[PDB]
DNA sequence: CTACCGATAAGCAGACGATCCTCTCGA
DNA sequence: TGCTTATCGGTAG
RNA sequence: UCGAGAGGA
């Protein structure tokens, strides 16, 4: 539908905008820093956790 | 073209603190940098890691570079530096011939070129340096 | 976890702490070794109020090891410089003299010297890696990245 | 931390310490030569490295246009055209974090909030 | 040197015969450097194919 | 690929005396300490010379092949980051026009 | 891709597809989609080798 | 049978002891090939009955 | 050029139709210009050194045939144009 | 003349490529959509081998659909000469 | 203090790697 | 994924 | 017949 496929973009939109703030805040030095795993390797993960969130 | 699979795997040694550093043809054998350089004219240490360390500001290198010195300190002068079994028979000779024709064999095969081929062996040190500090 | 905790964050923080394996390589900043001859007068300017408050075997090392500690990294990981201080100091005791900075200051560091009445700078090295990369810290080896699961 | 070499003999130099005099002087094995230390600090290992992260940065950096450029401004000159990279020490646990180098100034700066 | 040379044609016309008909960059000798996937006959089942 | 072809291998004396006659410094006779931004120079992955700004000499050697006096087959690339130009003329190479 | 500039950890210079089957892949969605799929049919000439001898 | 030159005997048993063990096994040891020339190996009763169509 | 020569017979002008059909091998002759010389040194063991220095054949003597590659620089098909390419036989 | 360059993969390193002619060029339904592109690339199709320019929009189509089709079109029939 | 009892490393090759089916091309 | 073979250092005779 | 390559669900 019309609609639909607008809305399909719009979710695909806000979701870059999610991956921008998480990619800055990487830029910053700020980070989650998660257990165990590498600082790059917590980026990865809630990156496409994002991707695939708008996905499903 | 000339076949000829002629590699010299320079192989650097140690993971704690053994950092000491390649294999020629036609020898059984690994033989220390620091032998190489002074099978080839350049004696003095200092001239040595000159080929190694272009930024003699920067210590990192050195320290890696440090161990691989005393570990064929024995050998000083190039007539010491030669003899080098390699192999038995009489040899300072065989080895000499070695380095002239297949060692190196790309940029020239003659003889005195003993400074465009340490230039090379210089730099091919420095990159595996390189990824051993991960820069 | 222990059967009497059903389920306590904290218990389960005590546990993860008390089994993850951990060295001084995990902690330690730079390894540094100096000259300084003289045990109550030391080159460093920052190594000067710990030097006064340690003197309160028999004969010293003219060898100094120092070694630059990360404040994050200890504090990540729960660590103080009261256990880490007893922790090189019960692998040797009597074999070697080990001082350490005290926890509020700024500059975290580890003083080294040997007691054996040079040729010590060669034998030294030898020394460190042992430190970094044989003497355990916490918990049981062979152990890895340790995770806490709902 | 800089290392000195023999001026006879430009070969590797040794620490000996003065068992008298107490002192660290350093000397050659080729020859006999010495020298007093510079500086009482010997070896360092440094397992932590923040070195390296701003490495090969050639005044022609805005030759190459592989670069990313930004529109963000210095703190002395504050020059608006710049050109940026990640951290130049590659290691596995290293962060992202930007490293600004500007084109008409040769002035570096960091976008680090720790 | 002609009279040896017609033989000598004759190991250098089947030298390269031998190898851009069978795949092998070797000598006749057969096993060394035993490529085969070299003189591979040419497809004609499509133009495009 | 459609538009991609392979290099059969020129000659690497001729741009050998390109470089040389623009500023080469002799490998038999360098100075590591004297020259600071040492930009070392590589013919088919084996090193000849060292010059000392390549900001120029690659705007040169660039159009020389567009000009059509070295051969468009031969490549040539310039890492800042390193302090590096190699050149190849190498057979087996894959190319593509742009 | 050398049509993409150095360090971009962006979703779309990183294998992301934003677009549609219907709408059609661009030609950087396009190698990375073939590279997703190139390693696919490898993953199965080789596991398929491994159970014929894990079977026997 | 005729005049035993000792160490001219010992460099033909040698081949009769390589002619027997290549019949049997011609895949066969650390050093030693064998072939039946044309460049092409002999088919000895190991080899006729190995596995993976062969005999078994 | 690919010429290939029969039995009891002159040097037939082999082209790609032809050894496709005639089940022939596509190979072009190849001729090197030799030089004989001698040479010689007329001494006695010690001394020794030097020489002080001292056949023009068959024209061009022969060394073997190249199979030659359709359609390039040395074949018939590089020169050949679509209304001539029917005459030979041979797909345009 | 020096208008189109031949760029080897070692090469491929140092230089940034400009995919659209157009999209690419001023400032700025259909498919979804710093300015120093040293080259430009000639079509998007160019990427494609022989087999793979005969299928018929394969951007719509699943990699490995076009995969098994790439090898499928060597086995057809129609005609491969006229002599 | 020496002779013996077992400890860990040095040195170090082996033979296997889907099931069936189609077809050509030599030497 | 095994095996093979020296070297080692240690308790008690 | 042996050996090599190509192709199939």
């Amino acid at each position: 539908d019309g609609p639909t496929m607008r809305e399909i973009t719009e979710t695909i939109a806000e979701a870059k905008k999610k991956v921008l703030d998480v990619t800055k805040e990487a830029q910053a030095n700020l980070l989650t820093a998660k257990h165990g795993m590498t600082l790059r390797e917590s980026f990865e993960d809630n990156v496409v956790r994002f991707l695939n969130e708008a996905r499903d | 073209k000339g076949r000829f699979i002629s590699t010299l795997q320079v192989k650097l040694y140690g993971r704690s603190s053994a950092r000491t550093i390649a294999t020629l043809p036609y020898i059984k054998q690994d033989i220390p940098i620091v032998i190489i350089f002074r099978a080839l004219g350049i004696i003095p240490d200092g001239e040595i890691l000159e080929h190694i360390c272009y930024d003699v500001n920067d210590w990192q290198m050195l320290e890696m570079l440090k161990p691989c010195v005393e570990d064929g300190f024995v050998i000083q002068d190039r007539e010491t530096a030669l003899d080098f079994i390699g192999r038995l028979g009489i040899r300072i000779q065989y080895a000499k011939d070695i380095l002239q024709k297949e060692f190196l064999p790309h940029i020239t095969q003659l003889e005195g070129f003993e400074s465009r081929k340490a230039f090379f062996l210089g730099y091919m040190i420095n990159r595996l340096l390189l990824c051993a500090l991960d820069r | 976890l222990e059967p009497g905790h059903a389920a306590d964050q904290e218990q389960a923080k005590l546990i993860r702490s008390a089994i993850e394996h951990t060295t001084l390589k995990s902690v330690t900043i730079a390894s540094e070794i100096y000259y300084d001859p003289d045990p109550r007068s030391t080159v460093i300017p920052e190594d000067e109020e710990i030097i006064q408050l340690h003197f309160s075997f028999d004969q010293q090392s003219p060898w100094l090891l120092r070694l630059e500690l990360d404040r994050a990294a200890m504090n990540d990981k729960d660590l103080t410089m009261g256990q880490v201080g007893e922790r090189i100091k019960q692998t040797f005791k009597n074999d070697l003299f080990v001082i350490w900075s005290e926890d509020n200051d700024e500059k975290l560091i580890i003083r080294c010297r040997v007691v054996r009445p040079a040729e010590e700078d060669h034998m030294l090295k030898k020394i460190e890696n042992t430190m970094l990369e044989n003497i355990t810290l916490r918990g049981v080896e062979n152990i890895e990245r340790v995770v806490m699961m709902k | 931390t800089t290392f000195r070499f023999c001026r006879d003999c430009n070969n590797m130099l040794y620490p000996r310490e003065d068992k008298e005099n107490n002192r660290l002087l350093f000397e050659c094995r080729t020859c006999s030569y010495v020298e007093e230390a510079g500086s009482p600090l010997v070896y360092r290992h440094e397992l932590i490295t923040n070195i390296g992260e701003t490495a090969g940065v050639v005044q022609d950096i805005g030759s190459d246009p592989t670069l990313p450029r930004s529109d963000r401004e210095c703190p002395k000159c504050h020059s608006r055209e710049n050109v940026f990279f990640q951290s130049q020490q590659r290691r596995k646990d290293t962060s992202m974090v930007l490293f600004f180098v500007c084109l008409s100034c040769s002035h570096i700066f960091t976008s680090d909030q720790k | 040197f002609n009279m040896k040379l017609a033989i000598n044609a004759k190991t250098i016309t089947s030298g390269l015969k031998y190898a851009l008909a069978t795949g092998n960059w070797g000598e006749q000798k057969k096993a060394m450097s035993s490529r085969a996937g070299v003189s591979q006959v040419l497809n004609r089942y499509t133009y495009s194919s | 690929s459609l538009m991609s072809c392979i290099s059969v291998g020129t000659d690497p004396m001729p741009i050998i005396t390109f470089l040389s006659e623009w500023g080469m410094e002799p490998l038999e006779d360098y100075v590591p300490h004297q020259s600071p931004d040492a930009t070392r120079v590589f013919v088919n992955g084996v090193w000849h010379g060292v010059h000392r700004n390549p900001a120029r000499l690659m705007e040169t050697l660039r159009t020389l092949r567009r000009k059509g006096d070295i051969n468009p087959e031969v490549s040539m690339i310039r890492d800042i980051r390193e302090k590096e130009l190699k050149i190849f003329t190498d057979a087996g190479r894959v190319y593509r026009p742009l | 891709l050398p049509h993409f500039s150095k360090d971009d950890y962006s979703p779309e210079s990183k294998g992301f597809v934003e677009n549609s089957y219907l709408r059609g892949l661009t030609p950087q969605e396009f190698f990375f989609h073939a590279m997703g799929g190139r390693e696919g049919l490898i993953d199965t000439a080789v596991k398929t080798a491994e159970t014929g001898y894990i079977q026997r | 049978h005729n005049g035993a030159p000792h160490h001219a005997i010992e460099e033909a048993e040698s081949l009769l002891q390589f002619h027997v063990a290549t019949y049997m096994d011609n895949d066969i040891a650390g050093q030693p090939q064998a072939l039946q020339k044309s460049g092409r190996p002999v088919k000895s009763i190991r080899a006729r009955l190995k596995g993976k169509e062969g005999r078994i | 050029k690919p010429m290939v020569n029969e039995s009891d017979g002159v040097t037939h002008a082999l082209y790609p139709q032809e050894a496709r059909l005639r089940n022939l091998t596509y190979s072009s002759g190849l001729f090197v210009d030799v030089k004989k010389r001698t040479y010689e040194a007329i001494d006695v063991p010690g001394r020794e050194l030097k020489y002080e220095l001292i056949d023009s054949e068959s024209g061009k003597v022969f060394i073997g045939r190249l199979p030659i590659m359709l359609r390039s620089k040395n074949c018939y098909l590089s020169e050949a144009t679509e209304s001539d390419l029917y005459k030979l036989k041979e797909c345009p | 003349e020096g208008l189109v360059e031949y760029i080897d993969a070692e090469e491929e390193e140092s230089i940034l490529i400009a995919m659209q002619p157009e999209d690419l060029e001023p400032a700025e339904a259909k498919r979804i959509r710093a300015t120093t592109f040293t080259h430009c690339e000639i079509h998007p199709s160019m990427i494609l081998g022989v087999a793979a320019s005969i299928i018929p929009f394969p951007d719509h189509n699943q990699s490995p659909r076009n995969t098994y089709q790439s090898a499928m079109g060597k086995q057809a029939m129609g005609v491969f000469l006229t002599n």
